[PDB]
């Protein structure tokens, strides 16, 4: 709980959270270059602060003002706490109707007062929810989802299309059947390939939906995120291959996308709606779980500034060694306002839970080949040892770099130096071979993902050719090293920090990575392992 | 083995932790069949 | 022209302009008319709304992803869920009664079948992707508390079409089918590929009277009603569900990918002991859960093949280590055995006159009556594998009996020779408990009797590879 990245970015967020409010209250800019790099990624914040946070973000009172909200108390169906636009949406205004303490069941027909209460008493699972019901004044109808606080029950209440229920039911029908075909279309689809399964979810997300751009969004191990397929339209400018900072999505508001499978914001630029409580009521109205809460006001002016005005995030969640694991996102983006029907969240919902399960096969299957693959190379390797000198392992192929992914490797043995593709020079290695006996001599290997950070002297003019090193002790004067280059050099997206915008993110995400390589893998460390004890027996019985 | 239906849960920091503290820590389990649910709540007898 | 089950309706009509040729003999009196006589327009059958829309859906293309259609009926204004579907001749609709007139349950009823798909497969996917047993009793748990039935069974189909219960679910009070095996005549071909086509078929009442189609007299043949989902089941299949005690079923199908084309793996049936019809979203609910099921098995059959490759790879490096150090009779003398790279019951090796046996394997004399045998037929070639020993060639298996039924050779140079046998098909078959699944059981037996279940490629490649390395070893000396 303390090692874990996702810890140390809970107290980052809060800083920054904090530094948004201040900034805002003064009359000033949020700089986001300047606010990112003066918080570090460590922890130095009280209780306090993160317990303000943590309430802000969920419990804000502030909804999306295309919908209205009613809380009511189980016992009595009595009114706890609503919207204040629910006068505006039910028609009521013309002995007040809306007054707090009234009977919610004086507020719509006789037949959704019987709906209403049959799906208010009920048990673990209830079959009416949503339900469709009709306001007593006008008429209008309305979807009410019902959920559960720790205080009441809260209703959102969003508006329907009137129409004949025909077309109601169809446009549920046909919604389900286009992701049943997607569905059916990513079943048929030659398997080993992750990049082909990502650019046909995506397709198939932009033909269901419609929106202006589509893309998927994977998160690595350091947390931050890579958009890993796009669909644009045409004019727009292209954003695949784009890498931001892990703390442009809080740690926070991943677990509640986690939550809530779908996710939407119809209008950026609109005014929030404030929601009125009770006053025997301790604390402020729970908004974990309501499909109507308002994103804070860092992400609208994030949304403002980058061009969207619309947004509708959906997870991609995993089986991770029972335990669910966020692997990414699936997003679309537009330019106006959109608000899409119920039952298209659905069949999205549908469509991200079989592309989880494609995802699950294709890792796992993938995990087994790299084994496969590093078995055959470590006993071709121990044939070549056999059938010639040591040194033979570094003379034709397959060689030790076919052992892991990396841009060089060396072997030192007796003073002799084989260095295949990029590697340090002679005196280079040397000095490098004094500084890691120097520092880590009781050891059997060492594994850095940057030199300068590890501690090494000569980083600095050790260049950006080489950055991460992977050492095998064979003996106490014969070692083995893998070598790896910054992490900058296979980043390109074809694309004054002061705003909040992609290409700020951009900058922001090279200026964290400087001058360090990709993790070190497990797998990779194990198959290092492996060699060198068979390397260590075979020299030992020399 | 039961359906069940989604339990939202909140964050909360105690004791030095992020725990994920649930809403409503809930007996009348459910004994009947969804086939039943549905032919129950789903009787329009008040109609007439 | 066919038969339907009386709960439903059948009326076919011309594509370009909405001619009818031919309808079913209950329509007239259960869409409230008495008009219809032979040769109407359907849309002076229904309401406006309702005639726009199935124009709508005539229009399109693709006649699915706009099924079902809630149209309303013009002389009594009851709901009618219709389903349609193209039969070459022209557009098919069957109407089944619903249920639910009210207009506000029936949106509620139409998304709560997804949300509950949803539920049932976020269930689904939570268990982790290493078995196939756990996968099925969840399906089953599933799909029984969904549905409510009797019971219900995952039938799966072997490499000779023949079917075997791999996992159940009942209300205890009946015998448990679990661990039964039948033959595979008792699935006609036609099914397979009906069930390949139409992944669902619900039978309500086994002793319902099937009501005759009427046709036109314009046109030959008898029109196809295979993709219909009103389709009479047959007599033979009515007789026996009547035998074995159940009156309706409904029969989902398990579909993977395979060498692409699709193959079916097998079904997921529903039984029941009275006449049980259940409502729209609960039937859709399950069909969407199925689909699910079917992308986690092949997950899992594909992870399990790898898993079997590496263990196969394993055990022969370790056999081939054993072979080389000192003498290549130390094979059989350690606890890895040939026994381990394939699944027999016993194995044997024939090294200059002296015979080591392991597990179940012959005498001596029987031996060598087996390599006069095989030299006799087979001399130049360089592998065997028989099933049967009997009905292959061998004058002497009669003596073998059910212990050596199968039998897989593998000369060396052309009198050193490797033997893997095993028993037959009834030594791993238990199920505890006229047409009736006690007739079908034991009738698989005197199916497969005197026979061990075939080896499969894997094993042969593994055997081919370890041959090869045996001619290397004993070339080298
Ligand atoms: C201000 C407090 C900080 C902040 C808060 C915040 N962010 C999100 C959600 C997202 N942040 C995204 C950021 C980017 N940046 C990109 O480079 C990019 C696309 C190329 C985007 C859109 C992002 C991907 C999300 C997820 C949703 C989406 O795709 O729009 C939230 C949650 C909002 C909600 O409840 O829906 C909050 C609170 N983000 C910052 O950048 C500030 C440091
Ligand atoms: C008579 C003509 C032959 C015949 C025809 C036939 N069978 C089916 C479908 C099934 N047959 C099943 C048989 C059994 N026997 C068991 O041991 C067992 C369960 C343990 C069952 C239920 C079987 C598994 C099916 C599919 C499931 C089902 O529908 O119940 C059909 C197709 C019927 C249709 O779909 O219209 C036909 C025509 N079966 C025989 O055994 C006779 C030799």
């Amino acid at each position: 709980e303390s090692m874990s990245k996702a810890i140390q970015q809970y107290t980052v967020d809060a800083r920054l959270h904090a530094v948004f409010e201040q900034s805002g209250e003064s009359g000033k800019s949020f700089d986001y270059s300047q606010s990112l790099k003066t918080t570090t990624y460590g922890s130095s914040v009280p209780e306090q602060q993160i317990t303000a946070y943590l309430s802000r973000i969920q419990r804000g009172g502030y909804i999306q003002p295309f919908g209205c909200m009613i809380a009511v108390d189980e016992s009595s169906f009595r009114i706890i706490g609503y919207s204040e636009n629910a006068r505006e949406m039910l028609g009521i205004m013309p002995p007040e109707i809306l007054a707090m303490g009234t009977d919610v069941r004086s507020l719509f027909t006789s037949s959704s007062s019987i709906l209403l209460e049959r799906a208010f008493v009920a048990r673990e699972i209830t079959l009416l929810n949503p339900v469709w019901i009709h306001s007593k004044n006008t008429g209008k109808p309305f979807y009410a989802i019902l959920h559960r606080i720790d205080v009441g029950v809260v209703i959102d209440l969003e508006p329907a299309r009137t129409e004949d229920p025909a077309l109601s039911i169809a446009g549920a029908v046909q919604s389900q059947k286009l992701a049943v075909r997607a569905i059916s279309q990513l079943q048929a689809l030659p398997g080993g390939d992750i990049k082909l399964l990502c650019d046909t979810v995506v397709e198939s997300v932009r033909d269901l939906t419609g929106y202006d751009r589509v893309m998927v969004y994977k998160f690595h191990e350091d947390e931050h995120g890579e958009v890993v397929a796009e669909s644009k339209r045409d004019d727009l400018e292209p954003y695949i291959g784009l890498h931001y900072p892990a703390t442009d999505i809080p740690q926070a508001s991943r677990f509640l996308f986690k939550q809530n499978r779908v996710r939407m914001i119809v209008d950026c630029n609109a005014t929030p709606v404030l929601v009125v409580q009770d006053d025997r009521l301790t604390q402020s109205m729970c908004l974990v779980g309501s499909t109507l809460r308002a994103p804070h006001g860092c992400h609208s002016q994030y949304m403002a500034n980058m061009g969207s005005i619309a947004s509708l995030a959906m997870a991609v969640i995993i089986n991770g060694n029972s335990s669910m694991r966020l692997w990414g996102l699936v997003v679309c983006h537009h330019t106006s306002s959109r608000c899409i029907p119920f039952p298209l969240r659905y069949a999205c919902e549908f469509l991200m839970q079989a592309f989880g399960l494609q995802l699950n096969m294709e890792l796992q299957l993938a995990l087994q080949m790299s084994e496969k693959r590093v078995l055959r190379t470590q006993t071709l390797l121990c044939d070549m040892l056999l059938r010639d000198s040591p040194a033979g392992i570094v003379t034709q192929s397959p060689s030790i770099m076919d052992l892991v992914k990396c841009d060089g490797a060396a072997f030192l043995y007796h003073g002799k130096y084989y260095p295949l593709g990029v590697a340090p020079s002679e005196v280079q290695i040397k000095d490098v071979v004094e500084w890691l006996l120097a520092n880590h001599a009781d050891s059997t290997g060492l594994s850095t993902d940057s030199l300068g950070d590890a501690g090494y002297p000569g980083a600095a003019a050790l260049g950006d050719a080489v950055c991460g090193m992977a050492v095998a002790y064979i003996t106490k004067r014969d070692f083995l090293f893998w070598f790896r280059s910054h992490t900058a050099k296979e980043i390109k997206w074809g694309g004054d920090g002061q705003r909040m915008h992609p290409r700020s993110s951009f900058q922001a995400f090279l200026e964290v990575v400087k001058s360090r390589s990709q993790p070190w893998e497990t797998a990779e460390m194990d198959a290092i392992h492996s060699l060198q004890l068979i390397l260590r027996d075979s020299f030992k019985e020399s | 083995c039961r359906l069940s239906d989604q339990e939202y849960m909140e964050l909360v920091f105690e004791n030095g932790q992020i725990l994920a503290k649930g809403q409503r820590s809930n007996h009348n389990q459910r004994t009947k069949s969804i086939m039943d649910l549905y032919e129950a709540e789903y009787n329009e007898d008040f109609m007439k």
